[PDB]
RNA sequence: UUAAUUCCGAUAACGAACGAGACUCUGGCAUGCUAACUAGUUACGCGACCCCGGUCGGCGUAACUUCUUAGAGGGACAAGUGGCGUUCAGCCACCCGAGAUUGAGCAAUAACAGGUCUGUGAUGCCCUUAGAUGUCCGGGGCUGCACGCGCGCUACACUGACUGGCUCAGCGUGUGCCUACCCUACGCCGGCAGGCGCGGGUAACCCGUUGAACCCCAUUCGUGAUGGGGAUCGGGGAUUGCAAUUAUUCCCCAUGAACGAGGAAUUCCCAGUAAGUGCGGGUCAUAAGCUUGCGUUGAUUAAGUCCCUGCCCUUUGUACACA
């Protein structure tokens, strides 16, 4: 009963406590898991210049975008999940459940 | 007449137009007794020789 | 009896030189081929110093199969260099007596600090207002 | 052998440096004899440490100079072994000889400054300094729309500059840059 | 015994080179003197045999690498452009010249298309790489 | 240019002045004592604190500290 | 949807939609 | 903590102008200014012309 | 100005010239030779090759850009 | 005294605050921690070849986390010694060390008749509104060329240009709402540019171990304006597209100009820097001589001054205040 709970956020630090919560709370029902496997950060980039014309000496603005993954791997039933999930994300973070 | 050499005892300053040259106070490595600042070019460090052409001379202290 | 896995690295700009040590007969060699064939030819003292300084002796125990990525032509040869010094220190601190430890060391820090430490050099980047990280384009008036 | 490191295929005993006032920085023998002049180095950090780099490493450093050349290292090495292959045949002497002998009489001893003007002395790290690039350029401009190879005009530089015969580009500087420096003072 | 990794590999191209012109079952094209070897160049090769000096480089990198296209043959041989009073670039070797060295030696079985992509070397046709190795070496010391 | 500003020699003077039993001479060891009693927002901030603290306390062992 | 989009091209198409 | 709260445009007059009124602690620079700082702007369109207003 | 006018193959002037000047120089090479004698480029290393086959000179070590011959030793 | 109105100290002022620091992102050190079939390598069987060993990016799943990814914590503070100095505020030299100043973002009070109504369903006033300056459709133009300036790209060669052979990267990018348009392995038909099929990729999963360039090894050129240089210009052929003429880009032959290192004047730059070299996004049906990014090779010189251009503090002098 592989089943893949697939974590992709903008946040570092929101993402971290909703794997931990996932975790947390396998243990004590106690079914075996894998451990956070994360993935390579991405940063996208745009840029531009600051001015609405082209007035003035170059000058050049910079804005990127850390868009982070993580990823863990349960042995347990999906219905099991239907729980597990549901209970208590936050708004830093979107859940993917990868069902086999 | 004379060639000979220079051991460097005390730097005093940096001079010239560009902050081009420096002021070293020498002692002489021939005679162990004698003394004379000249103007030199180069970066110089303190516990270094000189090879000179002509002796005497003597540059005007700052 | 047991077995003698000892795995160091050594990088050089942007590419690692991971060793593999262990038991066995005198043999190093890269990616397949030993040290005194790989391309380019120029540099030909580089891989053959770590042996002549501290002689022939150290491998005669020895096997290595060296591997290699990253970097370039000329920033390879000297991590390669940097990992088999390093590995060897290594091999020799635990399983013996620290006293020929310490006594290769002094054979390597004294001739080139460079051996048993990477410089931490890297590429200064690019900003905007010019080429490179500090030339500016050229500049006019009139 | 910690005892006799060969210079690529050159050796480092008895070498003879006369002079006392280039006697420290100009290092090569006993301590700071290597097989390759190619350095990863780290000189370019404080004042002085370039003082304590090897001398033919100074000059291969030098040789890479104008655009298409700016930065061969490699290249260079290639230049400066095959000048060592003829000055061993041409005289007989080791090189490391020849080549000592010539930074000596190449930079010079007074170098013409401006206060209105005067003259003014050297330091010694001037000398080296002065020397090598003052027979560095001697070999670029023999070599140039001409078929004779650098190796051979680089080995038309050493052999009389050492000698110190004033026919040479490195020498005739030499005549030149101290001639400023006697008229004003 | 001796390996093709272990023996220079300057000198073990211009060996292989000889036992394709004793064989004389190489498949040779029928425009080999009016060829250009890529779009990047201006003049043909100067080896006015070779076909028999390539067919030897194509069989002596799939030792290494194996499951080889011949696209990746077109970038095995990397090149650049110079590209007259406008600056440099990269430009691809060639398709049907690098595509004439695999059929030159699929007829002659050597290397045999397999899955995973490409070609490779078929068993019987890997020992004739490492026989040469030892004939190489035997005039070198 | 190492000199401090006066968002450091004002908490100083301010974590001598009270605890000068706990603290001393090491550089490692005050190091926890100026972070166990107070609130201090950064880590080079904590350090740059934590060793004047120990260039003051080398003054108190010769003369009189004025503030 | 149907297609199947990019995640990039998802988590942006996000931000478009708040603003 | 404090406030500033700026008023550009063209009053009184056929030229234009900018108020600027203030009182406690405001800071500019480095990180901190986002999440202890709230800034915010709208123009508003009078019978003469456009005013700004530059609440922080 | 001026021009080098080289020859491109060997006269009987500069053949003669050759098998005996030649060895006793302390430096043979591709650009001291096109010089003395009066020859091109691609001449001065046409002929080298015949002068190593018999056994005349004594070569160094080649390089793609430069090859250094000397004058031969006693035995 | 400081890089600093930065700190010591004095004090008809006292207690404050802005800017500067502090701070956020980044580069460099952890064989210690948390962990991996979208990442490795050892360990261990089976197959292939060479004469017990060696070599397999040929095939698998008995133990680990050094490599790889990325979380948590640590770590450097003028701390430890020696001289200098109100012995304070500091600083220069040496040991220990992964580092004893790595680079960016952010940015005050006073102003400018600086630029932008051609970024706006941000906007006053004025103009014009059916024979419209609204809108759409068809054709040209913005490239039109005696001359003058400004950023650039290619050389003037032998430290080279031509033809073969060997061995190494890093930032990213990728099938779209109107929107039609992706990245491409394998396999054939062709000198080339392409074409005719077949997959795999919403991506650490497929392109990809991104077989990148200068550099390297060996051939052949010979001091010639030459195999240097490659403008101009004739004839064929492919590809994008509703349309290529005023040649969109690309391919094959042929032609084969100046230029032999550029007078007065002049710009940028101190270490992984300058300089060479190549590779990605932007723009884009078609598409880099330009802009924003990355790695490779890798330098000579200096640790100074106020002479020449300018900025900051004080004393000084003015008939200037549109200075």
């Amino acid at each position: 009963h592989r089943i893949r709970i697939t974590l992709t956020s903008r946040n570092v630090k929101s993402l971290e406590k909703v794997c931990a919560d996932l975790i947390r709370g396998a243990k004590e029902k106690n079914l075996k898991v894998k451990g956070p496997v994360r993935m390579p950060t991405k940063t996208l980039r745009i840029t531009t210049r600051k001015t609405p014309c082209g007035e003035g000496s170059k000058t050049w603005d910079r804005f990127q975008m850390r868009i982070h993954k993580r990823l863990i791997d349960l042995h347990s039933p999906s219905e099991i999940v239907k729980q597990i999930t549901s209970i208590s994300i936050e708004p830093g973070v979107e859940v993917e459940v990868t069902i086999a | 007449q004379p060639i000979k050499l220079a051991r460097v005892t005390k730097v005093l300053g940096r001079t010239g137009s560009q902050g081009q040259c420096t002021q070293v106070r020498v002692e002489f490595m021939d005679d162990t007794s004698r003394s004379i600042i000249r103007n030199v070019k180069g970066p110089v460090r303190e516990g270094d020789v000189l090879t000179l052409l002509e002796s005497e001379r003597e540059a005007r202290r700052l | 009896g047991p077995l003698q896995s000892v795995q160091v690295f050594g990088r050089k700009k942007t590419a690692t030189a991971v060793a593999h040590c262990k038991r066995g007969n005198g043999l190093i060699k890269v990616n397949g081929r030993p040290l005194e064939m790989i391309e380019p030819r120029t540099l030909q003292y580089k891989l053959l110093e770590p042996v002549l300084l501290l002689g022939k002796e150290r491998f005669a125990g020895v096997d290595i199969r060296v591997r290699v990525k990253g970097g370039g032509h000329v920033a390879q040869i000297y991590a390669i260099r940097q990992s088999i010094s390093k590995a060897l220190v290594a091999y020799y601190q635990k399983y013996v007596d620290e006293a020929s430890k310490k006594e290769i060391k002094d054979i390597l820090i004294q001739y080139d600090r460079t051996l048993l430490v990477a410089d931490p050099r890297r590429c200064e980047s690019k900003k905007f207002g010019g080429p490179g990280a500090r030339a500016r384009y050229q500049k006019s008036y009139r | 052998t910690p005892d006799i490191k060969l210079f690529g295929k050159w050796s480092t005993d008895d070498v003879q440096i006369n002079d006392i006032s280039l006697q420290d920085y100009i290092a090569v023998k006993e301590k700071y004899a290597k097989y390759l002049p190619h350095s990863a180095g780290r000189y370019a950090a404080k004042r002085f440490r370039k003082a304590q780099c090897p001398i033919v490493e100074r000059l291969t450093n030098s040789m890479m100079m104008h655009g298409r050349n700016n930065g061969k290292k490699l290249m260079t090495v290639r230049i400066v072994k095959h000048a060592f292959e003829i000055i061993h045949l041409l005289t007989g002497e080791n090189p490391l000889q020849v080549l000592v002998n010539a930074i000596i009489n190449s930079g010079p001893r007074e170098d013409s400054t401006r206060i209105r003007r005067q003259a003014v002395d050297v330091s010694p790290l001037r000398r080296v300094n002065q020397a090598i690039w003052l027979l560095c350029t001697g070999a670029r401009e023999a070599a140039f729309r001409n078929i004779k190879t650098i190796a051979e005009c680089l080995a038309d530089e050493l052999i009389n500059a050492a000698k110190g015969s004033s026919n040479s580009y490195a020498i005739k500087k030499k005549d030149e840059l101290e001639r400023v420096a006697k008229s004003n003072r | 015994g001796v390996t093709v990794k272990d023996v220079n590999q300057q000198e073990f191209v211009r060996a292989l080179a000889a036992f394709l012109k004793k064989s004389g079952k190489l498949k040779v094209p029928e425009w080999v003197d009016t060829v250009k070897l890529a779009k990047h160049k201006e003049l043909a090769p100067y080896d006015e045999n070779w076909f028999y000096t390539r067919a030897a480089s194509t069989a002596r990198h799939l030792y290494l690498r194996g499951g080889a296209g011949v696209g990746s043959m077109t970038k095995i041989y990397g090149g650049r452009q110079r590209n007259g009073v406008m600056p440099s670039h990269f430009s691809r070797g060639s398709k049907s010249v690098a595509r004439r060295v695999l059929q030159a030696l699929e007829g002659l079985k050597m290397v045999e298309k397999d899955q995973d992509w490409g070609r490779k070397l078929t068993p019987q046709g890997q020992r004739d790489l490492d026989r040469i190795a030892g004939q190489v070496a035997a005039a070198k010391k | 240019g190492r000199v401090r500003t006066k968002t450091v020699k004002k908490a100083a003077r301010v974590i001598i002045e009270k605890y000068y039993t706990r603290l001393g001479n090491d550089f490692h060891t005050n190091k926890r004592v100026c972070e166990e009693i107070a609130i201090i927002p950064s880590k080079k901030l904590r350090n740059k604190i934590a060793g004047y603290v120990t260039h003051l306390m080398k003054r108190i062992q010769r003369g009189p500290v004025r503030g | 949807m149907a297609v199947q989009i990019s995640k990039k091209r998802k988590f942006v198409a996000d931000g478009i939609f708040k603003a | 903590k404090g406030c500033e709260v700026v008023v550009s445009g063209k009053l009184r007059g056929q030229r234009a102008k900018s108020m600027k009124f203030v009182d406690g602690l405001m800071i500019h620079s480095g990180d901190p200014v986002n999440y202890y700082v709230d800034t915010a702007v709208r123009h508003v369109l009078l019978r003469q012309g456009v005013l700004g207003i530059k609440v922080k | 100005r001026d021009k080098l006018n080289n020859l491109v193959l060997f006269d009987k002037a500069t053949y003669d010239k050759l098998c005996k000047e030649v060895p006793n120089y302390k430096l043979i090479t591709p650009a001291v030779v096109s010089e003395r004698l009066k020859i091109r480029g691609s001449l001065a290393r046409a002929a080298l090759q015949e002068l190593l086959s018999k056994g005349l000179i004594k070569l160094v070590s080649k390089h793609r850009a430069q090859v250094i011959y000397t004058r031969n030793t006693k035995g």
